[PDB]
């Protein structure tokens, strides 16, 4: 907020789909989105198993 | 006025006859569609994204070279016909693919390494800048390369510098995304990476950072150990059942790759094996000047006194100290970084930073 | 009297087939513009005289006529969530004196 | 772990009776409270708790008041709350 | 306006673009953008308001009233009631939670409001299948006797491509007319699940049904009249991203052992 | 639901269940290629014994090779009441 930015998260979960060409482009179709717009700071989402 | 009748009048008469029947030819709505196969008679099959299926004739505006199954090509409204063939542009599919045109590098930063750079070069950069060496000789150019040593050694440096000099594509492929979560797009998305490296130059392929198969550690991706072999037997097909006449130049590197199957290596094909080490005290003063030539550092600061404290100390450590150094003199806001600030700097690299193990040690 | 007019004539506007739904991918030199209907397939039609194809780009939902297959005009852009899933967030109500200690 | 990829690593101390103590006021600045509590000794009480769970305390603050058809929350709301939180973190 | 009078078919509303002209959305499943007749107003209607369209050039023609079509249109009772809430034991800790995240903001919704606690869109249901989650939500069915929706999980599913996703959206318009509705849906598990979500090349997406779960329940509940009531197997099923500030919070698991 | 749309048309009807090893399983969503049209297919035999619509008339005979195949959740009580077995 301070640093006037676009919060986007990352859930690793959905990254891999199956498509023509798409398939491994979804993985890091993330840093595209960060690209066109440079205020992103890319937070992650979905660490490890908390029980 | 004589050449210009034969000429200029001819040419602008057929020009304009031609786009009156562009109205009769290319429709309004110049419906698309997918293209599944081509005959010799010219006649093909071409479906639509809607699913439909047709079969008409092959019309101008394209040959027989330019059909290829799998395109896109143009049809028409009422007859359903070929119009032409429409080229892709913008990329063939993925836009955020690793290639660039003559990234930011120079040889003055990865100083010191010239005894492994020796090698490299000209397996690589000599071929590509040079080539009459290699073609007048009558000897074959490695089709790649592989680096192996300690982390830390800056093995992402070296073929970084490689790119900006042969001016050409410059492709990256992780080792983590080699596998895929559904079965049987490994070997996919392996043949793509070979297929557009493939059509547009010899370029580079360069692998970084290989856990692929490696001591499990994906529970989230699951091969059934079938998915294990397909996949990789896809990078060893390419490198070897693959037609190429030297272009294609292939480099993979990691950590460890004696945990590897050796098979993969496919040997005979790389013939350049390069070994990194921990340099020595002569060579960190050269690595030490590189990463402090941009900063300004004071009167008392002596490069020579640095690297006699660093011990057991990789290239990727000296930046660390670099870069932790000018964040202790940010919080102060000081111009000129002072030596109380590298003191600290260098201690809480080797400490907190930097986990030192034991493995082989016996003292 | 003019709406009294409008109205008897809006059965001309009535029998008229209407306009399809499409957006913008790509353009080219020629004036034609590659139109994606969602449930059709795509068509790459002509702008209209009136307008060009400097104001058309990407992910751009237009107006595509039906009798004619033609461009009409403008109607938005795309939306800030794509793909499958996307976040986007901008400028939270987060501050520091949200967070104590 | 090693440099080149994360160049700061922070470490995140657990929360104390007085890190929980603003903390506290924050989450419940936004519903309706009571000046008659205290701020320090309702955090006293809790031990080992979470951002999550001071939270926990501050939304169920307001759902025990609907018991009471209140419009506000005093002490008795939050000696039942914390009695529920602490419970659902010793379960499982 | 009667120059139609004849078979209609039956489009729906999305955004206003010009004065008198709006886009639909034909049950066909080809959209069209017409011209709004002259005798109706943008204002009558509504943004998820279904609307007739001409045979042929499927222009608008008429407004139907506020009520959609799915199956049955769910009036909500027909001879429900069958056992009570005293039937059941046992229950009391958590169906006093429900009650009042689910029967006492639809009588007295000026509480929350005094409070300064945001009342939760919906309630979800936990642990072992098999058991419970039918036994407190007929209950509340019987205790409050108003507007009850009960529509399976599988069953927005439909035979056409674009008939699933305009059944997900006519489900939440019959709750806005009745103030106090109950939205059930039984085993959600099987259009929400985690992750499983690309169909890849199958058909279209099917996403989409996923889609409007998260677009008509984000963009309503204004005021907070209407809750959703959804039942599942386990927590590991359904998408964990349901669970995020915005919309529903609820989190109700059924003790074991 | 076309099956059970002939329960409240005539009442003396029992649906039987031929040797099923495939669509009385559990099996939640991992993976597993797109298996939404089987696993909404569970969902369907649990909903017309289970909701609240009533019919008492119509008797639900399951047959299998065994009961470690089947979805735990449809081996609870309300839906199964009675599990006979032929050894």
């Amino acid at each position: 907020h301070h640093t006037d930015c676009k919060f986007i998260r990352v859930s690793g979960a959905e990254l891999v789909q199956k498509y023509i060409g798409e398939g491994s482009r979804m993985v890091r179709e993330l840093f595209v989105m960060a690209r066109e717009h440079a205020p992103s700071i890319i937070f992650m989402d979905e660490i490890d198993s908390i029980g | 006025f004589v050449s210009n009748s034969e000429i200029l009048k001819p040419f602008e008469k057929k020009q304009e006859e031609e786009k009156k029947q562009l109205e009769e030819i290319r429709g309004n709505p110049l419906s698309i569609g997918t293209l599944e196969e081509i005959i010799d008679d010219d006649h093909a099959i071409v479906t639509s994204p809607t699913m439909p299926d047709y079969y008409v004739s092959i019309l101008s505006f394209v040959d027989k070279e330019l059909l290829e199954p799998g395109c896109s090509v143009l049809l028409h409204h009422k007859t359903m016909s070929i119009v032409g063939v429409l080229q892709d542009d913008a990329d063939p599919m993925v836009s955020v693919m690793k290639m660039d045109k003559s990234p930011t590098e120079s040889y003055s930063d990865i100083g010191g390494l010239e005894s492994q750079i020796q090698e490299i070069k000209e397996s690589v950069e000599l071929p590509l800048t040079h080539p009459e060496l290699y073609e007048e000789m009558g000897i074959k150019p490695p089709k790649g390369v592989i680096l192996y040593g300690a982390p830390g050694t800056g093995k992402t440096l070296l073929a970084k510098a490689v790119a900006n000099q042969t001016s050409a594509t410059f492709l990256r492929i992780v080792g983590s995304e080699l596998i895929q979560k559904y079965l049987g797009d490994g070997p996919r998305l392996c043949r793509q990476i070979f297929k557009v490296a493939g059509e547009n130059a010899p370029s580079i392929v360069f692998i970084d950072e290989i856990d692929a198969i490696g001591t499990k550690r994906y529970d989230s991706n699951s091969g059934g150990e079938r998915e294990i072999q397909r996949t990789m037997l896809e990078l060893l097909n390419q490198l070897d059942g693959f037609d190429d006449r030297g272009d294609v130049k292939v480099i993979m590197a990691t950590n460890k790759i004696e945990t590897l199957d050796p098979a993969l290596i496919r040997p005979g094909r790389i013939d350049r094996k390069i070994l990194f080490e921990n340099p020595d005290l002569s060579t960190k003063k050269k690595i030490l000047g590189i990463h402090t030539s941009k900063m300004n550092l004071s009167e008392d600061v002596n490069l020579e006194t640095l690297v006699t404290t660093k011990d057991d100390l990789s290239g990727a450590d000296i930046q660390a100290m670099c870069t932790e150094a000018g964040l202790l003199a940010l919080r102060e806001r000081r111009m000129q970084v002072t030596a109380e600030d590298f003191k600290q700097a260098k201690e809480r690299v080797m400490k907190n930073k930097v986990e030192e193990n034991l493995e082989g040690l016996y003292l | 009297n003019d709406k009294v007019r409008f109205i008897k004539d809006e059965l001309r506007l009535l029998q008229e087939p209407g306009s399809y739904v499409g957006e913008v991918i790509k353009i080219v030199s020629d004036k034609k513009v590659l139109v994606k209907v969602q449930p059709e397939g795509k068509y790459i039609v002509d702008v209209a005289k009136d307008i060009n194809v400097k104001d058309l780009k990407a992910s751009q939902r237009v107006c595509l006529r039906s009798d004619s297959y033609m461009l009409h005009k403008v109607l938005e852009n795309k939306a800030d969530p794509l793909v499958s899933l996307m976040m986007v967030e901008k400028v939270p109500d987060s501050t520091y004196d949200m967070v104590g200690g | 772990l090693r440099p080149g990829r994360i160049d700061r690593k922070i470490e995140f101390p657990p929360p104390s009776v007085a890190a929980r103590a603003e903390i506290l006021r924050i989450h419940s600045r936004k519903m309706n409270l009571t000046r008659g509590i205290n701020l320090r000794k309702v955090a006293e009480k809790m031990n080992g708790c979470s951002g999550a769970d001071v939270k926990g305390v501050c939304t169920e603050a307001g759902m025990y008041a609907l018991r009471e058809r209140r419009i506000h929350v005093t002490q008795e709301d939050f000696e039942l709350a914390v009695g529920k939180v602490m419970n659902k973190n010793q379960e499982t | 306006k009667r120059i139609q009078s004849v078979p209609l078919v039956i489009g729906q509303f999305l955004e206003p673009i010009d004065q008198n002209t709006g886009i639909v959305s034909s049950t066909t499943g080809m959209s069209y953008v017409v011209r709004i007749l002259s005798t109706l107003d943008r204002e009558l209607l509504k943004p998820s308001m279904s609307v007739a369209l001409h045979r042929h050039s499927n222009a608008l023609v008429d407004i139907l009233p506020p009520d959609s079509d799915s199956s049955i249109s769910v009036m909500g009772e027909n001879e429900k009631p069958d056992v009570t809430y005293a039937d059941v034991g046992g229950l009391d800790m958590q169906k006093q939670e429900i009650r009042e995240a689910v029967e006492l903001p639809l009588v007295q919704a000026d509480l929350y409001e005094q409070i300064g606690i945001d009342p939760p869109r919906g309630v979800l249901l936990y642990g072992p299948p098999g058991t419970g989650k039918t036994m407190l939500v007929k209950a509340v069915a019987n205790s409050t006797k108003a507007a009850f929706i009960r529509v399976n999980g599988s069953e927005f599913v439909h035979k056409y491509l674009g008939e699933g996703p305009r059944m997900v959206r006519d489900v939440f318009r019959l709750a806005r007319e009745n103030a106090p509705s109950i939205i059930f849906i039984d085993e959600v598990d099987s259009i929400a699940t985690k992750r499983f979500d690309a169909q890849t090349g199958s058909d279209r997406e099917v996403q989409r049904i996923l889609i409007e779960l998260l677009t008509q329940m984000d963009g309503f509940d204004q005021s907070t009249n209407v809750k959703v009531i959804m039942a599942t197997n386990r927590a590991d099923t359904l998408d964990p991203a349901l669970l995020r500030p915005g919309r529903l919070d609820r989190k109700i698991e059924f003790p074991s052992l | 639901r076309e099956m059970f749309a002939y329960a409240k048309e005539h009442e003396p009807c029992i649906i039987f269940m031929d040797e099923v090893d495939a669509i009385g399983g559990r099996r939640f969503s991992e993976g597993t290629s797109a298996d939404r049209e089987i696993q909404r297919t569970l969902m369907e035999l649990l909903t017309q014994m289970d909701g609240f619509d009533n019919l008492g008339q119509t008797k639900i005979i399951m047959a299998t090779n065994r009961p470690d195949t089947l979805d735990p959740a449809l081996l609870r009580p309300g839906r199964l009441d009675r599990k006979v077995e032929i050894p």
